RNA sequence: AGGACCGAACCGACUAAUGUUGAAAAAUUAGCGGAUGACUUGUGGCUGGGGGUGAAAGGCCAAUCAAACCGGGAGAUAGCU
RNA sequence: CACAGGUGGUCAGGUAGAGAAUACCAAGGCGCUUGAGAGAACUCGGGUGAAGGAACUAGGCAAAAUGGUGCCGUAACUUC
RNA sequence: AAUUCCUUGUCGGGUAAGUUCCGACCUGCACGAAUGGCGUAAUGAUGGCCAGGCUGUCUCCACCCGAGACUCAGUGAAAUU
RNA sequence: GAUGUCGGCUCAUCACAUCCUGGGGCUGAAGUAGGUCCCAAGGGUAUGGCUGUUCGCCAUUUAAAGUGGUACGCGAGCUGGGUUUAGAACGUCGUGAGACAGUUCGGUCCCUAUCUGCCGUGGGCGCUGGAGAACUGAGGGGGGCUGCUCCUAGUACGAGAGGACCGGAGUGGACGCAUCACUGGUGUUCGGGUUGUCAUGCCAAUGGCACUGCCCGGUAGCUAAAUGCGGAAGAGAUAAGUGCUGAAAGCAUCUAAGCACGAAACUUGCCCCGAGAUGAGUUCUCCCUGACCCUUUAAGGGUCCUGAAGGAACGUUGAAGACGACGACGUUGAUAGGCCGGGUGUGUAAGCGCAGCGAUGCGUUGAGCUAACCGGUACUAAUGAACCGUGAGGCUUAACCU
């Protein structure tokens, strides 16, 4: 229900003396429907849209054929919405970078968390510690595992044993958008935004309510 | 992006502070401040200076006061905390920026080194 | 700012050092900032002034080392860890005058007596 | 600490189910006797495209 | 876990590497082609390249610096007078990484690493 | 002058970490105590098991000590496993 | 055991230093008989840490800390 | 109290708060005069308590430098069952 | 032929006889606050002083500081203060060796994980031609805390004192996720200062070593104390409770038919995983339409010619990572390194000139140097092929069709 393009760095807009404003400025070029899912066939509602167009000279055939209407055009990713009334485009019939959000609404940036990698019980969950007075073997690190005793230890498949942090999605949810820039598509948000450099990102509407 | 992303920054902090700091300048870095209810009014601050220079948010110029007790502001450069332009103290920038001495008396930065 | 810790007195009657012993404002308060009320214990005092060693009252934190900063992010910070006693059941400041510079977060209509003394911001 | 009872053979083999093998028999030569890996010929007689310092 | 562009690698203590390459790089100029390990190779670039590049007009200030990073007059001369101008016309890329692999002693990569050279003569420009 | 004072060699072992299938059947690392004295050490000699030696802990007497090691009485005895 | 332990005596260079400490070096002797990459959790040995400063804990355990020559100056008590 | 069971005795002190500590009291369960009594300057890697300094001991952990841990090539164990 | 004690740390999981918050009934319930009982386990549920303590008392917080089960949860996870070894002592007992359900000072805490279990993460094969993708959503998990203030309203209520309901508005404490733009920490790969000494022939200038020798400051990145956002509304069906209508029982009655409300509980709403969902689903797009033979012939077995879409392999690599995996790029090229420019950080190099007996100073000069950065540039390396994967897709039935 709104384009989705990569972000790049974050800034500050100081006027009237906020400066607190920590813009994310995540460029959102053209979208282009490319496909329109519907009731009969395609399954549910939905409405694909590849809000990109990065020159992809070398691409596998099926995707290179995945386009079909007027200009053709090619991108890479491929999202969609659901209920609405979006066009029947292909990578033709541009959507817009100025989705209908008026000027003061909260967006819902969605990206993939950075990736720490394998991480201890110390970093994964703030529950860990241990002291330094003695027994340096189990220093301020290793936990004291699943309690219980004779209960064979079904370990209750959780606690927080060390494991990689993941890159999993995040969806900050609720973020008032400050600027958009109709033609110089950037759209600034207020801090947050997961991932780095130029992760795909999604930037939904305002479902958070 | 070369000159189209970093471009908003470069088109905001677009001021003319003094293009050069040589400490000890008690510039009333007049900062609009504000107070509440009415009165805009602004009152600056005596100085010394140590800083940083970057991020389009050159959030710095530790101005270290001596009145009654002690120090600072990281007074960047933009908006409702204005004009800092003044230069009233000369120099003695010997170790130059990042002059962490934080001492209270006969310790001068012999300015007038011109 | 955390239990123990040592602040000053930017006012008077029984001065100098006074240790914090409780950060008020709900369970697990970690620290207290400028503007925050705190449980203090007179640990120095002057032979005179209605305030003496061992005495337990409440007190605000007028100035401190972590430093204040907001809007743009201008960070004033002192190395003058204030106080300024507070007679217990009425939170009015206990003391004739007040020493040192304060701030605009103390600018609240609640202390007030405090920001109209020691001519300073 | 220790195994409480002997791991069967159906177990040791079933544990070694990752012996792995290479030898993709990829491009070896482009101008010699079939030698050279997928990148450099026979050093001191190899070269990528042409005689590198020494050849025959 | 993961980190990011912490450019250059580790091997031994901080000082070792910044001490070994002094031996490595200086050795490269003495000859043409060497034989190290791929990892060491790609690393030897960042040290040898600025050396090749530091040579423009010496001016002593630089023959002083070159004598500092390599600490060896023997090769410091080559850097400026002979080795230097061989590429005085071209930007960077004065190093080749010709692989090999197979150590036998430990079974790890190798790579020669060299740089175009030939003989010392003088001519007039042509093309 | 001194069973005097600070402190290396040398002698000793108060503390913590590591080691605990060790580098090591008691150590390594950082500290620590004595250091002209009831000091410390080389070589050789003398005390023998109910015996020795002991500023005393049942400590030491060859990785063994509320009675050493080796061989013997010996296939001790074992209402126990 | 080609074992981070034990083993008596002799010799005693330069700069610095009270010095057979300690640091850098002479003469001289060595890199310690698996190596090459990687740059996770966690373990061992270290460096630096905002504000606080013993709240830790059985206990300030461990750390951090003090540290030199000269001179000023130094309490209870005392077998002086 | 290295002796007190009741016991965190009672009073005082230090503390915001002190089952420990220091000074008293005496009701000594169950001190006591060479199986020594009460003191005692000096000394103590001795037990207990307080303070200043100091700090990652801690609030609450962050980063970093190295030896392992991981991957490849060589050699190649262990208890247990 | 060994199931390690109490307390602490770490990290927990359940019950409900519920401490706080949520909803109700009665009250000797005006209000505010309470008392008690019913319902309710979503979430939440203190720092210290003393002591080995659990507990307890005390200081001060808090919405509150719940009771209990889990080998009085938790030592192949930490501690070793209490308590049973050997030393020594006091009181007391004993002629004594010694002893104490007394006290006191000192006193070695092992184990490289095979199986179950977990937290992560790959390799097979299967989903019936093989591929590249985008989904659906059966299921599964996470999350569910709450203070204060203002408006309502100084109103209802009240003699005053005091002071709501309902509903709304802002700002917090604790917790969770993300992220470095700010504030900062680090930053032994950047710059500088400086102590001792060896060397580069010497001056000068530099380098090695001494914790990075000591130290000052700091790029990127990582980071919290920094910054930004979230625990919601709204629905379904309820708990206790309250009710309508109404018999049995002419009335009455919340129940017997039927209807209506009703809580942080339950289902959903929000975030993540998610078709091995073997019940292996859906949609879109891409590729393969050459010949023969022997059988025991509908089962095949086999040879030559072919080998696509794609995958993988290798290489340059990455904000991705233990290894695998995953993303980008391979000359139709910015994927790494180098090189140009800029930024930044350090703080005005070296050399030369002049002043000063000299240390030293000034000028050249805000110089010199400068990383992981930004903009750009094919200079170096990413080679042409080769490998795997085929050759039009089983039977039965129903419907549609040249
Ligand atoms: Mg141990
Ligand atoms: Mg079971
Ligand atoms: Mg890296
Ligand atoms: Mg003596
Ligand atoms: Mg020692
Ligand atoms: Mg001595
Ligand atoms: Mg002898
Ligand atoms: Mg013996
Ligand atoms: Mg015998
Ligand atoms: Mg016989
Ligand atoms: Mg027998
Ligand atoms: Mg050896
Ligand atoms: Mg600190
Ligand atoms: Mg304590
Ligand atoms: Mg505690
Ligand atoms: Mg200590
Ligand atoms: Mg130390
Ligand atoms: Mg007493
Ligand atoms: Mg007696
Ligand atoms: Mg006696
Ligand atoms: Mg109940
Ligand atoms: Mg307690
Ligand atoms: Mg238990
Ligand atoms: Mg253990
Ligand atoms: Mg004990
Ligand atoms: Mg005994
Ligand atoms: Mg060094």
């Amino acid at each position: 229900m709104i384009g989705l393009v990569g972000k790049k760095v974050g800034m500050t807009r100081i006027f009237t003396e906020d400066g607190v404003s920590i813009p994310v400025t995540v460029i959102e070029v053209e979208a282009n429907r490319v496909t329109q899912v519907k009731d009969l066939a395609n399954d549910g509602y939905r409405a694909i849209q590849v809000t990109t167009g990065a020159k992809k000279a070398n691409r596998v055939t099926k995707p290179e054929a995945g386009h079909f209407a007027k200009a053709g055009v090619e991108a890479g990713r491929g999202l969609w919405e659901f209920r609405l009334a979006e066009g029947e485009e292909f990578t033709v019939g541009q959507s817009i970078s100025v989705e209908l959000f008026a000027d003061v609404k909260k967006v819902d940036v969605t990206g993939t968390s950075k990736g720490k990698g394998f991480a201890g019980t110390v970093k994964r969950w703030n529950f860990r510690t241990q002291d330094a007075t003695h027994g340096n073997s189990l220093s301020h690190r290793v936990p004291g595992s699943i309690g219980q005793n004779q209960t064979p230890g079904k370990v209750f498949k959780g606690k927080k044993m060390a494991g990689q942090m993941g890159n999993e999605r995040v969806t900050v949810q609720s973020l008032d958008v400050v600027r958009v820039d109709a033609e110089r598509n950037l759209l600034l948000v207020k801090g947050a935004v997961p991932g780095a450099t130029g992760s795909d990102l999604i930037v939904k509407p305002a479902v958070k309510a | 992006s070369n000159i189209i992303k970093q471009l908003e920054q470069e088109q905001m902090k677009q001021d003319v502070p003094s293009f050069r700091p040589g400490d000890t300048v008690e510039v009333k870095v007049w900062v609009v401040e504000g107070s509440k209810k009415r009165l805009q009014a602004f009152e600056g601050v005596v100085i010394a200076i140590r800083n940083r220079g970057l991020h389009s948010a050159f959030t710095v110029r530790k101005i270290s006061n001596g009145e009654g007790v002690e120090r600072v502001f990281q007074t960047h450069s933009p908006v409702v905390d204005s004009i800092s332009v003044k230069r009233r103290g000369a120099v003695r920038k010997a170790k130059l920026y990042y002059l962490r001495e934080r001492t209270g008396k006969a310790a001068r930065i012999k300015e007038r080194l011109n | 700012i955390q239990e123990q810790t040592m602040l000053n007195v930017a006012d008077n009657s029984g001065a100098r050092r006074v240790m914090c012993i409780k950060v008020l404002g709900g369970s697990h308060r970690r620290y207290a900032g400028v503007g925050d009320i705190i449980k203090i214990t007179i640990k120095e005092a002057i032979p005179r002034g209605k305030v003496k060693k061992g005495d337990v009252l409440k007190a605000v934190v007028v100035r401190t080392k972590k430093g204040v900063r907001r809007p743009d992010g201008s960070v004033i910070r002192f190395d003058g860890n204030a106080c300024v006693l507070l007679n217990n059941n009425s939170e009015q400041p206990i003391g004739t005058r007040i020493f040192g510079p304060v701030t605009r977060e103390l600018r609240s209509e609640k202390f007030m007596k405090i920001i109209s003394l020691a001519p300073e911001v | 600490a220790v195994q409480q009872n002997k791991p069967t053979r159906s177990k040791r083999g079933m544990r070694r189910s990752h012996d792995a093998l290479t030898a993709v028999t990829s491009l070896s030569v482009d101008k010699t006797s079939g030698e050279k890996h997928l990148r450099h010929h026979i050093t001191a007689d190899g070269y990528y495209r042409g005689r590198k310092v020494i050849a025959k | 876990m993961r980190h990011r562009k912490s450019g250059r690698q580790l091997n031994r203590n901080s000082s070792h590497r910044q001490a070994m390459f002094r031996n490595m790089a200086g050795s490269l100029v003495r000859h043409e082609i060497i034989k190290t390990t791929l990892p060491k190779a790609k690393e030897l670039r960042r040290v040898v390249e600025p050396l090749i590049t530091l040579a423009k007009t010496d001016s002593v200030a630089n023959r002083r610096l070159a004598f500092a990073r390599t600490r060896d007059n023997e090769i410091v001369a080559k850097l400026f007078n002979e080795l230097g101008p061989r590429f005085a016309s071209r930007a960077g890329g004065y190093t080749r990484i010709l692989k090999c692999g197979f150590r036998a002693g430990d079974n790890a990569p190798m790579a020669y690493i060299e740089l175009v050279d030939r003989s010392e003569k003088a001519e007039a420009a042509a093309e």
